[PDB]
């Protein structure tokens, strides 16, 4: 029973580069909590020749504080070692990537149907440590056809090594080269691949090559072969101000399933080629916490109050509305993740010294009791049906 | 056997073989970062009489990048398309796959050129046979 659904409608363009890249990010992902866990499960939706075939993953408990990177516990309808052709990935600011290998069949097909497999759309079932279960649905603007091969082993010659690795973290690609041309600012070209374990990335520059190069930082956007990322794809050549040529890559999404040792080619024109190891950071990139904004409120006695409104979007007739609180770093998922409200609800069993209610504006009022001396911090979270999940880091301190 | 050296490609290069090419032996096709490749990319190395070896198709072609460029919707009737979306600009690729009662003739794939038709090769046709 999905509690709310997020849509989304992804639609793939260029070649398949070895796999297929689909962004969830509106999921919880509550702060200061270094136990808060989350069951996740995937359905697979595809099209074989006609017949529908629904491929379940089981991706088991997440735990954002220590592990980013999660395969499949089990899968139920697929091939067998399907669940090594999956990733999940957190990408840091509440968000994750459900990743799919293309070219390797992840269901039994018959001799016949191996290249009438499509892929129609692809569910994620998300359980927080509230007990709310979050639905994504994302669905395929068409149904996209894999193509299963077995991609053989290239690679380049005349190609200069540089010592320089190019690091990826929660998908994104960030070196920065330095180049040599004879001209200087002298048009500029570029376009690089990514090769490895059967994975080809090729980027390229949309709006075609730089035809004048200005002095400093020249943003050039690129476009990486797949799923594109929310999160734009983009390079930069730094000019002196022959002539020192220094170029920054940030192409995005880039896949771990490229493994370690995987090589990234650059071509450039002013063809010339640089080439690069690639490793792909295990530590997480940045806090997989979502963002919040902080609110500092005091208080005389041991009473507080704090008013939470209705999130952006939010309609005045939205079908479900919730809002949940917990106190900051909590140590026990049983017993202090019970203080959760939706429109007809009462501060439940075993929240202690916290009340709850709606008003007639949809405003929720929330009152904090047993307030001792020292500073607490309260982590209160909103959610309304097509709306944005808003969390306030709300600290109350005894006023001075 | 073994393959003699691939076939040379004008303003493009050619991945790393080594020799004598191995009958198996892929290699890779590339255009100069502003060329755009016109035709499929991977040459394998084949025999047929089990003597000598042989590349399994031609190599590749080149062409300077025209921006201007735009290629029609190629329709096959008897088949569907696989890979490719409008709008399709200079160097832009679709892949085709027939219907179940008919049987391909041809390359699958085309590439969008730059005097606007597809090519190399005619796109393929899906017949019952
Ligand atoms: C509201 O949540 C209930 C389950 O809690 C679900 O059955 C219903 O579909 C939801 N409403 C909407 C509009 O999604
Ligand atoms: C995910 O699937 C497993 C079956 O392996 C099941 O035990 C678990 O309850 C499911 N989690 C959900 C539906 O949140
Ligand atoms: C798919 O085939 C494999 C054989 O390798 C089998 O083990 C698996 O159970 C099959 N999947 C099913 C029956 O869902
Ligand atoms: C590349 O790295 C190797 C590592 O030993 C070094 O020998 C070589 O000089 C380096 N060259 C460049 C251009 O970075
Ligand atoms: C691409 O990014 C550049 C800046 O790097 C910007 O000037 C341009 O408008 C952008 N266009 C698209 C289509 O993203
Ligand atoms: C490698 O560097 C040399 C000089 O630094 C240059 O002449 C050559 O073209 C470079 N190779 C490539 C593939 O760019
Ligand atoms: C890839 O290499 C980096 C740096 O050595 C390491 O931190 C990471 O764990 C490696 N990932 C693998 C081997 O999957
Ligand atoms: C909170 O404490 C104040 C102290 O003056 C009291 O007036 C108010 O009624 C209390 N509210 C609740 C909900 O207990
Ligand atoms: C909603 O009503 C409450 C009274 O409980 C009031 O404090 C608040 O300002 C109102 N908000 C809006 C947006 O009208
Ligand atoms: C306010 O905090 C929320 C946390 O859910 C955040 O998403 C939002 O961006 C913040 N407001 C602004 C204007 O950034
Ligand atoms: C071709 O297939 C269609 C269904 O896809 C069927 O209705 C038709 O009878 C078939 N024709 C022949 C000649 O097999
Ligand atoms: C593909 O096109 C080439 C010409 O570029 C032709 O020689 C070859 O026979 C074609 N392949 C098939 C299967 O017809």
């Amino acid at each position: 029973v999905c509690q709310y659904t997020i849509q989304s409608l992804i639609h793939l363009t260029g070649e398949d580069p070895g796999f297929f890249n689909v962004e969830i990010p509106e999921f919880p992902f509550y702060p200061t909590c270094n136990v808060c866990t989350a069951d996740v499960n995937v359905t697979i939706n595809f099209d074989v020749g006609g017949k529908k075939h629904q491929l379940d993953l089981d991706f088991g408990q997440l735990t954002p504080h220590t592990k980013a990177v999660y395969q499949p516990r089990g899968a139920f309808g697929g091939s067998e070692n399907a669940t090594n052709l999956f990733l999940l990935e957190l990408l840091g600011a509440g968000e994750l990537a459900l990743t799919m290998r293309s070219k390797k069949l992840p269901i039994n097909v018959t001799t016949g149907e191996e290249q009438q497999v499509s892929l129609e759309s692809v569910d994620v079932y998300f359980q927080d440590v509230f007990g709310t279960m979050w639905c994504h649905h994302a669905e395929m603007q068409n149904p996209v056809y894999l193509i299963p091969e077995t991609v053989p082993y290239i690679k380049w010659d005349n190609c200069n090594s540089t010592n320089i690795t190019a690091v990826v973290r929660a998908q994104g690609l960030d070196v920065t080269l330095p180049l040599s041309l004879p001209t200087s600012a002298s048009n500029f070209s570029v376009k690089t691949e990514m090769l490895g374990n059967e994975i080809d990335i090729e980027c390229i520059m949309e709006d075609g090559e730089i035809s004048q190069v200005l002095p400093g930082d020249n943003k050039f956007n690129i476009t990486c072969s797949g799923y594109e990322s929310h999160v734009p794809s983009g390079g930069i050549l730094t000019s002196t101000s022959g002539y020192a040529y220094s170029l920054r890559l940030t192409p995005r999404p880039v896949s771990r399933f490229l493994g370690n040792n995987s090589i990234l080619y650059v071509f450039y024109s002013g063809d010339y080629c640089i080439q690069s190891n690639i490793v792909f950071s295990d530590e997480i990139p940045a806090s997989q916490d979502m963002p919040t904004n902080t609110t500092d409120i005091t208080y005389v006695g041991d009473n507080a109050t704090y008013s939470v409104p209705m999130v952006t979007s939010e309609d005045a007739n939205s079908p479900n509305v919730t809002v949940t609180a917990f106190w900051a770093w909590p140590n026990n998922t049983e017993t202090d993740f019970k203080c959760k409200w939706t429109l007809t609800s009462g501060t439940p069993s075993g929240c202690e010294n916290i009340s709850g209610a709606f008003a007639s504006n949809r405003t929720f009022d929330i009152t904090v009791s047993g307030l001792g001396t020292a500073p607490k911090t309260l982590i209160i979270t909103r959610t309304a049906t097509n709306a944005t999940t808003t969390t306030h880091k709300v600290i109350f301190s005894k006023a001075p | 056997i073994s393959c003699g050296s691939p076939p040379p490609i004008l303003n493009g290069r050619i991945s790393y073989y080594s020799t004598p090419i191995a009958v198996g032996t892929v290699i890779r096709y590339s255009c100069s970062g502003t060329f755009r490749l016109i035709g499929e990319k991977s040459l394998l190395c084949i025999t047929k009489d089990k003597v000598d070896g042989t590349w399994d198709k031609p190599a590749p072609k080149c062409e300077y990048f025209n921006k201007y460029s735009s290629c029609p919707e190629p329709i096959v009737p008897g088949g569907y398309k696989i890979r490719g979306s409008t709008p399709y600009r200079h160097g832009d690729s679709v892949t085709f796959a027939c219907k179940t009662n008919f049987s391909m003739n041809g390359n699958k794939s085309v590439w969008c050129q730059a005097n606007n038709m597809w090519g190399p090769t005619r796109l393929p046709t899906c017949v019952s046979v």
